[PDB]
């Protein structure tokens, strides 16, 4: 039933702002936390419970923490429109950033703030009766997102144990770039995400820019568009928990169906009707068309082409007015395709979900209003190509020790570069080996 | 007989479709540029395919909606 | 009503004709003053310049619905 | 492998969407990346009357009859 | 058959009208040339 | 999403959750079932033959 | 699809001022720079020659270079001068002296870096760059020397684009400059290596057009530069307006040039006729074709009857039938078959554009590739040999620093060009 | 039931404008895609389905793509009157042309654009349930039409396999010509058209100009007249799918009856009641008169004389008020003539089709209104003279290598000219051999 969202650093807080805007507007909670008396929701209803708790006077408050080392973004949240919605204890801010150093966040600065984060998260977890995982939003390119995200995932994994941790991560884009030191932070980051996450979803800003230029008709996109798309995706994935449907899918079903081996937990994500209002009225939108859409690489939110690898498992979430015959016909058509290939050890490649609540539309010009949508999470060996470009950039920089004195000065051994690069190399070799056909019976 | 009326008593009456400004529904108006006063602007500035797209569904060109001098036709 | 009025036919004005070969009434070699200016040097030294005015239009859009107007409008402890 | 169906990094060329097929190719036939662009080179030092232009020593272009496209890592259609 | 005959009749009439209009159009093109010619001649005389 | 049928004063036309579905689809399905039960008890062969 | 213009020397700057007047009129840009046009068709391709400045205004994508600002000072104070970007005027402190070596080596190398910086600044802003366009005379000093210098640098930097030149060439009867043969020979050597397509115009032919065809009482250089601006704006018309059969600079080059050295062309423009005669003959496609091949309307001194046509191109502007164009081009090829090279089955390409120049119902521009151009090069080579055998003015060029070996190379290259034209003229099927 | 139209370059897009104006006006779809809301005929018939699909919003949208390398023509379509009819994705435009070089289209420029085309064709073929072929319109005289048309037909032929591909092709006229390099492009084109098309219909603009001067009373025709005639021909051939009739003919029956050997697939096309409104009242237009018309060489849309060859098969499509007995009497009258000759191995020379829907009349059109029409496609040995003039012109030009440096610079071996010329020579010899009497039994 309940899930708690943890937002770290700049990207994670801004995406959290867009997400909570969406979840408020879909349930109908006023920005003051109340609910107007003219709505037909009913006082008794419970669907909000996944994301809000009431104090008993009927105000709503959300199950989230916002974590940052610089004040500016959280003070922006504090002075914005949702000021009265959040409890002030939930908005935690340090004094100064981790300055794009993973070492500064992990060793020097995050160590001071981390115990406050655990005390607030504990205060949330004590006010639950069916917590079924943590959702984490961060970028691995920056210093505090990498360092405090890793440290916090380690501490959470010791303290909470078996509870599931699902990550949405903004990875360094393959040719769009914002800072020089992105490869070092991403390599050092991937070791912690490897050990301390149950499923990891990969996002690239260059892909969401491509999707908003190509599919939407936006000449001048900004981060709010990308964050609204991410919010729509999370709302689609959690809708299966919150509303009635023909074939429900509990959050444990994603991990059970999608993950074949305990290390093979990095997944590709895509969303079908990313379409503008003018295009949406030019096209019919049947179940099979959006199912065909989620498999085109032009639809993906991570910059990888799945045609260079093999799928192991797919999980398809349908929400809205959909009928099982269309889901079955679509999956059989996908299976028919020749450019879509599954590993021969995974014959039953698909998991389905069907929910009656159509996706909510948030005021503005970034998505049409539609009666049905499908969202996909899939595990594929193609992801090894995504890591290879970071490793090439790391090798280029590390060949001259271009910046290492900063990292060594803030507390890290030089050995950690070689260790992390060898561990990510082993992850590539794992994806090479798992994708090798079973030619042992010859 | 239309081309060379001469002194004939049985002249052909005008059809009422041809006008200098090119529109049968709008009067003459002064152009923005001074050197365009003597030109038949609504007829010069129209591509051939646009003309056959607009005029195709009418037996006669005066029944077609006016061009409007706009990039998407009015 | 559709023909050109007589105010533009019964006058003598050279601006009504577009430029072409043979339209050489208003050009050099016929001016009364044929002195050569030193504009560039003066411009690069920064004591004379040209700067024509621009045009800006402030009309509001028409036909907007109720929701669009509401979207435009969107953008003490006492008991 | 270069990224597929991208809208970044091919400004100034004839391409609209680069590398839809996902193969190992340049985004466009015209050079997306060149030695020098807007910074320019030194042309004052490189012109001397003692190394003048010789007969049949002009720059080799596609119009002259030289396959420039074979010198770059752009995959042609077989 | 009767409806087809009426449709053919009205089509033929409208084609005749269009054929008249083209001949009506050419003389207005000629007038457009004539105005410019007259103004140019007047300006030349003034310059002389 | 607006409702299929007009003259609906409920702004959240489609909010089908667990509680909404039980408390709205209980009475209507029960009424349909009891109408089917009582309305089919008085069978008339003559009227059925007339309709055929 | 954006073109960058370069105007060099006195002739180039003067022709350029009239060209940009004609272009600003066609797109309805006021001399203040404000858009004042009356159809979207004018606006929708304005990018081809203009960049957009803020609140309405458009600025023209052109670089002006000269060694003394006098011509540039006049155009700036001229009626359209304000439109030009101030940073685009590049000038030195001493003249070219009508000497190629001075213009190429001493002030050329001094200024050239600022010209290349401006051209690169302009080129890298385009989303897709089409060829460069340069207007200059070959007989002058800064025009010839700095034009060919800049052409060589741009050909090093942009070898995949198109290179186009419009060029003024010495009359056969009277010289405007004594040292014309040296500057012409060296410039033709540079162009024949570097250029993709070059158009040549004789001032004597423009004088004969004005006096014989138009019967103008008091012609001025504004009229000659208007004729040039008319043909120049006509070749590019299909780039920037809709039409039934689009055409492009590269397609013209592909259809006109049989072999890469043979890229020098003759020019003509057809609708020329005096105001007194104009009442006696209506415009029609047969009339345009007859005028188009009529020597009264051709801009060179050489006559086609002494050569053969390899290829020709005609660009028509206006609302007209394609059938009439095709049958006219067939009839001209059939009736005059001895003047067309027989091992090519059809020498003429046609193209049709919807939008005529203002105040004309229809117009055509003609481009011809004819072997009679060999007589011009032969005459220039003769005059060069007469001067060079006697060292007639050579000390100026040698004093600037040129090796005499440069002159023998340029002479040999022109002689081989003449031989190649003569060989292709007399080829046969056998 | 369904057919997909592919329009390439200038001729193909301009012919597409006339085709879709006609198909809209014939079905009754308004230019904005919406049927008249007050037009309640009584039974909403399915006949549109061959050419239109609905957007679920109830708009009709057509099963076509428009392909060009230059923007101007597609932007003209985008800004015209039919803006709302087409889906914006269907109108695909590049930046710059193939500059009359087949080599530039095939090797250099079309290779960049081809994958977008394949994605659109994929999206169309997924929205079908009985696709039964592709119709392709292009000219082989220009650079992008030849090069990209060949490349695209090759890719379609590998991906789709057995699916039929029917081409409408604008061939170089025998003495009217528009560009110098036409022989090279036509020679290089014919190898691909030979391998990768099931039936190819040949057109020459000079024949349609002669037809519009002689039959219609038009002194100064332009491309819109020719394109309206082509649209009428295509509508006649596809009418058998769309309306009620006595003897229907599916496109596979066409292919089965018209093609005797797999290389012998180039066909002549003609259309009978091309007539003006003033001529229409002096003559009756019975079945036998229009059947006699389609066999006169003055009726043909390709500049060849069929009296110089032998017919192998004819397919006659009648639409309008015709009775089968009159078709049989007409065909029996044709068979008696001595200047019409069939190869002795083809005794049963005719295929018939009969449809009840009369041809539509277009308000601005130049054709009269008529109660019946017939359209013929026929396979004949006379085509061998058509190939011979290109081969002679190629030999004349290629003997001096007149333009080859362009082709070699844009990526082609000089050897490819000789290979193509030898392949077309073998096709010419095939048409010589098939027409040779079987004097083997003597
Ligand atoms: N999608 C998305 N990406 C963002 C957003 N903000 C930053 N990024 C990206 O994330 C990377 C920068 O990471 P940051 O979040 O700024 O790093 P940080 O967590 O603030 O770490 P510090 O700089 O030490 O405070 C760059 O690739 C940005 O493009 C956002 O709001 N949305
Ligand atoms: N019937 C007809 N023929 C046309 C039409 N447009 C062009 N043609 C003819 O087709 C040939 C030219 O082919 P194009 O379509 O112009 O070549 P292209 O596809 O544009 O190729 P590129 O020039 O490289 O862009 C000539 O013979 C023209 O006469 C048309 O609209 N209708
Ligand atoms: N048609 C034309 N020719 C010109 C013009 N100005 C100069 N010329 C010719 O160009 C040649 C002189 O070259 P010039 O431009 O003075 O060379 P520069 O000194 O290097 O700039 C002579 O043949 C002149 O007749 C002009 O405005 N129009
Ligand atoms: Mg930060
Ligand atoms: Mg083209």
């Amino acid at each position: 039933r309940e899930a708690i969202c943890i937002h770290i650093g700049q990207a994670g807080c801004q995406v959290g702002n867009a997400c909570w805007e969406l979840f408020c507007l879909e349930h109908g909670i006023q920005p003051d936390g109340a609910m107007p008396s003219d709505k037909t929701i009913g006082v008794e209803d419970d669907a909000f419970n996944t994301f809000f708790s009431e104090t008993g006077a009927g105000k709503h408050v959300p199950r989230a923490v916002f974590l940052d080392l610089e004040p500016t973004v959280v003070d922006e949240v504090r002075t914005g429109t949702y000021r009265q919605l959040f409890h002030p204890e939930q908005l935690i801010s340090g004094k100064e950033d981790a300055a794009n150093n993973y070492a500064r966040g992990h060793y020097t600065i995050g160590k001071e703030i981390v115990d406050l984060c655990l005390d607030r998260i504990r205060k949330l977890a004590d006010n639950c009766t069916g917590l079924q995982g943590f959702l984490v939003y961060h970028a691995v390119g920056g210093g505090t997102g990498s360092g405090l995200g890793a440290l916090l995932l380690e501490r959470l994994s010791v303290d909470y144990g078996k509870k599931s941790k699902l990550g949405y991560t903004v990875y360094p884009s393959p040719q769009v770039s914002t800072a020089v030191v992105e490869p070092y932070n991403s390599v050092l980051s991937t070791h912690s995400l490897l050990e301390h996450t149950d499923v990891a979803a990969m996002l690239d800003n260059e892909a969401i820019y491509d999707l908003t230029r190509r599919n939407l008709d936006i000449e001048r996109p900004t981060y709010t568009n990308l964050n609204r798309l991410i919010g729509q995706v999370v709302s689609s994935l959690t809708a299966s928990l919150r509303f009635d449907g023909a074939l429900n899918v509990d959050l444990t079903e994603f991990q059970t169906n999608l993950v074949p081996y305990p290390r093979i937990h990095f997944v590709l994500t895509s969303y079908a009707p990313v379409i503008s209002a003018e295009k949406a009225y030019h096209e019919q939108l049947s179940v099979s068309e959006i199912s065909n859409a989620v498999f085109e690489p032009a639809s993906m939110m991570t910059k990888c082409d799945p045609r260079h690898g093999k799928y192991m498992a797919c999980c398809l979430m349908y929400r809205g007015d959909v009928v099982p015959k269309d889901v079955n016909a679509a999956v059989a058509t996908i299976k028919t395709k020749r450019t879509i290939q599954f590993v021969d050890w995974s014959p039953t490649g698909f998991k389905c979900g069907i929910n009656y609540q159509p996706p909510t539309v948030v005021p503005g010009g970034d998505l049409a209003k539609v009666q049905r949508a499908v969202c996909m999470i899939a595990n594929s060996t193609a992801i090894a190509e995504v890591f290879a470009r970071i490793d090439h950039k790391f090798d280029l920089m590390y060949s001259k020790r271009a910046f290492v004195h900063w990292y060594v000065g803030e507390g890290m051994e030089e050995g950690e570069f070689s260790e992390a690069r060898e561990d990510l190399a082993a992850l590539e070799k794992d994806y090479e080996e798992v994708g090798a056909e079973s030619a042992d019976m010859d | 007989r239309i081309a060379h009326p001469g002194n004939h008593t049985d002249r052909i009456p005008p059809t009422g479709g041809s006008e200098y400004n090119g529109t049968v529904t709008e009067p003459w108006c002064a152009p923005a540029a001074v050197d365009n006063t003597y030109l038949r602007l609504p007829l010069i500035y129209e591509s051939t395919t646009h003309y056959q797209q607009r005029t195709g569904r009418y037996y006669t060109e005066d029944q077609a909606p006016p061009h409007g001098m706009s990039l998407p036709p009015k | 009503e559709h023909d050109v009025p007589v105010k533009y036919i019964r006058t003598l004005d050279a601006r009504l004709l577009p430029p072409r070969v043979g339209h050489n009434w208003l050009d050099a070699a016929f001016r009364s003053v044929q002195g050569k200016p030193q504009q560039l040097e003066e411009e690069f030294r920064g004591k004379r310049a040209f700067m024509p005015p621009g045009v800006y239009d402030h009309t509001p859009p028409e036909g907007l619905g109720l929701t669009a107007r509401q979207l435009m409008q969107a953008l003490d402890g006492r008991p | 492998a270069p990224p597929t169906a991208s809208t970044f990094g091919f400004h100034g060329t004839s391409a609209v969407v680069a590398n839809v097929g996902g193969e190992n190719t340049e985004p466009s036939v015209h050079p997306a990346k060149k030695p020098t662009g807007t910074f320019g080179r030194e042309a004052s030092s490189s012109v001397n009357p003692s190394k003048f232009l010789k007969k049949n020593e002009g720059v080799g272009t596609a119009s002259r009859g030289v396959p420039i496209v074979d010198a770059t890592k752009f995959v042609k259609a077989e | 058959k009767r409806k087809f005959l009426e449709d053919r009749a009205r089509q033929r009439d409208l084609l005749r009208r269009r054929r008249f209009m083209e001949v009506e159009e050419e003389r207005r093109w000629a007038q457009q040339d004539n105005l410019q010619l007259r103004m140019a001649n007047a300006l030349e005389r003034q310059k002389e | 999403v607006t409702a299929l049928d007009q003259e609906s004063v409920g702004m959240p036309a489609v909010y089908k959750s667990r509680y909404n579905l039980v408390e709205k689809e209980g009475p209507v399905r029960r009424e349909r079932t009891t109408l089917m039960l009582e309305r089919g008890k008085t069978v008339d062969k003559k009227q059925l033959r007339d309709t055929l | 699809r954006e073109i960058v213009c370069v105007q060099a020397g006195q002739c180039g700057n003067q022709i350029g001022s009239k060209f940009w007047e004609v272009i600003s009129d066609e797109h309805g840009v006021d001399p203040t720079g404000t858009y004042q046009g009356d159809s979207d068709l004018q606006l929708e391709r304005i990018n081809v020659y203009f960049d957009e400045a803020t609140g309405g205004r458009y600025v023209p994508r052109s670089v002006l270079i000269d060694l003394e600002p006098g011509t540039m000072d006049s155009v700036r104070a001229g009626p359209y001068g304000q439109i030009f970007r101030p940073d685009n005027f590049i000038f030195g402190q001493s003249g070219a002296g009508n000497n190629w070596a001075k213009g190429h080596y001493t002030e050329g190398a001094e200024l050239i870096d600022s010209v290349l910086d401006v051209c690169c600044k302009e080129a890298e802003s385009c989303d897709c760059l089409q060829g460069f366009q340069i207007c200059h005379s070959l007989g002058g000093g800064t025009g010839s020397g700095m034009g060919t210098l800049l052409i060589s640098k741009l050909r090093e930097q942009y070898p995949d684009r198109i290179m186009m030149t419009f060029s003024i060439i010495p009359s056969p009867k009277v010289s405007d400059t004594v040292v014309e043969p040296y500057n012409t020979t060296l410039s033709v050597h540079q162009l024949v290596e570097n250029s993709d397509e070059s158009m040549c115009i004789d001032n004597e032919a423009l004088y004969d057009i004005c006096f014989r065809t138009l019967k103008l009482t008091t012609p001025t250089f504004g009229d000659l530069n208007h004729l040039v601006s008319a043909v120049v704006s006509g070749v590019t018309c299909c780039l920037r307006f809709p039409g039934q059969l689009n055409s492009d600079l590269r397609k013209l080059a592909v259809n006109l040039v049989p072999f890469p050295r043979l890229h020098f062309f003759m020019m003509g423009f057809a609708p020329l006729t005096s105001r007194g005669s104009q009442q006696y003959r209506g415009l029609s496609v047969p009339e345009l074709t007859q005028q188009m091949f009529d020597a009264k309307n051709m801009m060179q001194a050489a006559d086609p009857r002494h050569g053969r046509y390899l290829t020709a191109s005609a660009l028509f502007r206006g609302r007209m039938s394609t059938k009439e164009v095709d049958e006219q081009m067939l009839n001209v090829q059939n009736k005059n078959s001895s003047y067309f090279i027989e091992w090519i089955p059809n020498n003429i390409k046609s193209s049709v554009c919807d939008i005529p120049p203002k105040g004309l119902k229809m117009a055509v521009t003609f481009i011809g590739n004819n072997t009679c151009i060999q007589e011009m090069f032969r005459r220039v080579g003769e005059q060069f040999t007469l001067m060079f055998r006697r060292k007639a003015f050579l000390h100026w060029y040698t004093g600037e620093g040129m090796d005499e070996m440069e002159f023998t190379e340029a002479e040999s290259n022109m002689n081989d060009l003449v031989s190649e034209y003569q060989q292709y003229q007399d080829a046969t099927i056998e």
